[PDB]
């Protein structure tokens, strides 16, 4: 397209117009000393450059001249300007080099925090954790900065963000980590919706959640689980999950593999299965011996 | 021709052609007698004599229904087609059989 | 046939109410942002109005 | 058979009841609460729009100023 | 066997009724929900014009008093 | 015989609902994208002012 | 971990320099009268290291210092900022020791009222009162502060918002033995919920609860109210609560407490009650 | 206001006045050369006359008035206000005579563009496409539009509504038969939704849709590509519109017309259907 080549080839001239103005306000800076316009109105080229250089479908280098406005900004002792080209940078990096957007994305979340916004800081470590996770193959670091994002939210009593990650958070721990971390974030968040306004009935499923990891670690503590949740929380005893519970504990008992079997087909058969019971329960059923 | 061309699936145009079991062609891409190769997939290759006729679009065989359902040629597909060459001293069909049903009940 | 359709039934009624246990907590965290940014807009108002009202005055005064 | 009749016609109004009631319960709950946020929001407009006077016409009656002292 | 038929046909009833309950109820949902929807739209926008305009105006006010 | 039909009427109706249901979600979660980008450019325009009329009083000195 | 300790470290440096600045810019004023650029610093500086301190997870201190920079702030003649301050030091107090919390939180809502905005002085009535009724016992504190944040609602139209207040007041007066509070609230929103489009489908409840408190007097008048809220209210004998109501009176009428038992339990085991409901009928069933 | 139209003749008079200050401009700004500001308060009297002509209902007067302030107000200055007052021209236009706002709207997009702003930009866009759809007829223009707002969208990872756009993308070639577009926008966008929990549910629909897009060029291929769906997703075979097209599908290998008209007339029995299915189907099916 037209449009295209145009807007590459006046990016390349005004790339080379904010070289030569950079250079030759340096030169100026001794020769006249007009202040500092000379570097503000060389940043304004190379952001323009930058925008409409982004606009000609072309991302690495439109990143990069952002940066560079960043810092030759940052060096003029302005700091939010700076983190929010930052910020933008590491948006257009997404999509062409993930360690330079998470890099800068991690500048602008430093320079932040120094500045005082948690939650801008915590909503940045989220997205670096979700780009982190999505794309590179790893939890450990995504774990720490879900519990960073969940800390910070926390620090401005914003409960349901907070809520949100420290499930995500037990998840992954109790589909890879240990399962103390999983069995105490899940039985918290259960237990601190009892009156919920508008959830009053769905922390069962989290109450479920919390005895299937019991029963991953052991039949008692299985049962001596399964017991206190049914007497400190008198609802769950009327849930379907308890009575599949109870017959799923009792068949494991005798090692009966049929009986284990049967149960879980009709209950997948009753009601969907998710994808992450589903794998639990081949996983205790790999332990029946 | 000789390495393959990309190519597009069409419809067979006549019945006399759907008749006579040959891959109608364009004129201009291939001539009446021609064997070609059709890759459907790097596993999946069929052997089909080419028939020309004017109707043919540039750069689309004309399959039959029964040629296409055979090897799953669907239309307005892309398939890659190459000139295949008989070794007529070795696959000159001596004896074939044939099971033969009435086409329709 | 009264078993499938009620097993049919089974299956909506379910769905159902996994919905609304999706929409319960969209709708919580909506309001939860708004009462955020409610409290951060009311705080600019107040800022921008004292400031400027009082710089003006005193930047108007002094001649 | 009429065992298994009697069986899934309990099976059949025990769980109807129970669901129809909760999903009429949880959805009355959302009654209840969107109007709070239409009001908050409400609320912000009508400070976001007197901001936006007062914003403007100070800065334009400063402009003014400036062009008078220069 | 005709008591539990009756209690079923009891049943049916109370489905009737909070089926024509829930429904009128997702109606009141939707339209009130659409309305707030076309509301935040309409603040947003107005935010992001005064966003934009105080930007600019600092920009200006910082070069005039450049000047001076 | 009416309770077929009257099976009828509650297929319709849960159907119904669910389809209106549906596109529900869809809908809240638009609005639920919008608010952040809003309070980001609320963040944003704060920011800037605080440290635009700061400096200027700063500088009125 | 590391990183909570060099804040820590790097910010009690900072209370150096502050205590620092504040006294240099007082000797500074005094010796050359360079204005009151020098204490807005000094403001900026508190602010900046409370805000650190909060994030080397100190409260008390952070509080400290925001509590410091609100008073210094507002002697510089400034209130908004001042008032800010003062409620994050309240933010801040709010968990580990909350007492002062209380005290600084009235402050800001006594700025706030001064200035005379009402909803914020609500929410922080009712903030108080949940900190209040969570972490002390002092009901009647809880109460004194729900009852004066409904009183603002009302008064703003904010009808919503006082409704929820005054039907937890009534809850907590219902809870101490007195029920003209609880019986005139409970018959006042359950009138105010009889022609709402919306909630008219829950103005049976609270009519419900009233009836129950209203039986903890005696039967004759139990059944007065009952009758006349039917008449009020054509409908609410559709619902159960009204044929559970008459069985415990005709039950109660010929002490046949058995039968009052049973379908109490009946009741519950169709649905199951809260610790209130089960509290009140047990005392009930105590005569 | 239906009595407004005095002053409306006194607006027509400022716009007169604003006609004295270009006179001005002609030969008196010569010695008033620094009443720039002069200039700026007669393009506020253009604004106020033009907005009490939108008061009075007169749709042509207003946008004239707004062109006319924003063409007098883009001096190289202030081009924020200029684009404002354009769309406020457009808007006004929108009613009546529409054409010209779609240049002033075209104006605007450009003036967004090279500022920077990107989703008024791609909103605006909608705009023209759905001024377009519904007031002419062109269609090209309006896909193009939606195209160029679905790129803007989706450069800014505004996934969910390039999302819709190309969805109405979708159908509106398909109603214009070119199938492969809509196929691959059909699918991809129901693999997206699929992907994630909170859409799952809607994938269904997209995938009967892009079957039938399918269905309509290849019937050969249908069969495939169901199959491809239905070992895609292991539940879209329990969908009932997954057994709908096998039994559409398979009834066809036969040529009985009973089959299919009573397999789609069972299927209305349960819910009506739209005019885009039922012109597709009775397209498609007569061969």
């Amino acid at each position: 397209g037209m449009d295209t080549s145009g807007k590459q080839a006046e990016a390349m001239a005004l790339l080379a117009e904010a070289e030569r103005k950079v250079k030759n306000s340096q030169s100026f800076f001794s020769g006249l000393f007009g202040g500092s316009s000379k570097i503000e109105e060389a940043c304004e080229i190379y952001a323009r450059a930058a925008n409409m250089f982004k606009m000609a479908k072309n991302w690495s280098a439109a990143g990069n001249a952002f940066c560079q406005a960043a810092q030759l900004h940052l060096q003029l002792q302005s700091k939010h300007d700076a983190a929010t080209c930052f910020v933008d940078a590491g948006n257009a990096f997404k999509k062409a080099d993930p360690q330079e957007a998470i890099n800068c994305l991690m500048r602008a979340i430093e320079i932040y925090t120094d500045m005082g916004r948690f939650t801008i800081a915590a909503k940045h470590h989220i997205s670096i954790a979700e780009i982190y996770e999505t794309e590179l193959v790893d939890v450990e670091k995504a774990i720490a900065h879900y519990e960073q994002s969940a800390d910070y939210y926390k620090g401005e009593e914003s409960n349901s963000s907070a809520n949100k990650c420290l499930l995500k958070v037990a998840g992954y721990a109790a589909q890879l980590e240990q399962y103390q971390k999983a069995i105490d974030i899940y039985e918290q968040v259960g237990t601190s919706a009892m009156d919920s306004p508008l959830l009053k009935y769905s922390a069962k499923d989290y109450f479920f959640k919390a005895a299937l990891c019991h029963f991953c670690i052991d039949m008692l503590n299985a049962k001596l689980a399964v017991q206190k949740y049914e007497e400190l929380f008198p609802a769950f005893s009327d849930s379907r999950e308890c009575k599949l519970m109870k017959k799923l504990l009792e068949a494991h008992e005798e090692q009966n593999v049929d009986s284990y079997t049967e149960s879980v087909k009709e209950y997948d058969s009753i009601s969907r299965l998710d994808q992450w019971l589903t794998t639990m329960l081949l996983r205790i059923k790999k332990t029946i011996q | 021709n000789m390495a393959g061309r990309s190519m597009q699936a069409a419809r067979c145009p006549t019945d006399e052609l759907s008749l006579s079991n040959c891959a109608v062609v364009s004129e201009k891409d291939y001539q009446s007698g021609q064997h070609v190769i059709v890759r459907t997939s790097p596993n999946h290759k069929y052997i089909f004599t080419l028939r020309t006729h004017p109707s043919v679009v540039p750069g689309s065989v004309a399959f039959s229904l029964p040629q296409r359902k055979w090897a799953g040629l669907s239309i307005g597909q892309e398939i890659e087609v190459a000139l295949y060459s008989f070794d007529k001293a070795k696959q000159c069909i001596g004896t074939m059989t044939i099971e033969i049903d009435f086409l329709q009940k | 046939t009264r078993h499938s359709e009620i097993i049919k039934l089974e299956n909506s009624i379910r769905e159902l109410h996994d919905m609304f246990m999706d929409m319960a907590m969209l709708v919580e965290s909506q309001g939860e942002m708004i009462d955020r940014i409610e409290y951060n807009v009311e705080h600019a108002v107040d800022y921008v109005e004292r400031a400027v009202s009082d710089t003006k005055k005193a930047v108007k005064y002094q001649s | 058979r009429a065992d298994q009749l009697a069986d899934e016609s309990l099976e059949s109004t025990r769980r109807m009841l129970q669901l129809v009631e909760e999903s009429k319960d949880a959805g009355i709950r959302t009654l209840v609460m969107l109007d709070e946020q239409g009001e908050q929001l409400e609320r912000i407009e009508e400070g976001m729009d007197q901001i936006n006077k007062d914003m403007k016409e100070a800065e334009k009656n400063l402009t003014d100023l400036g062009k008078f002292a220069g």
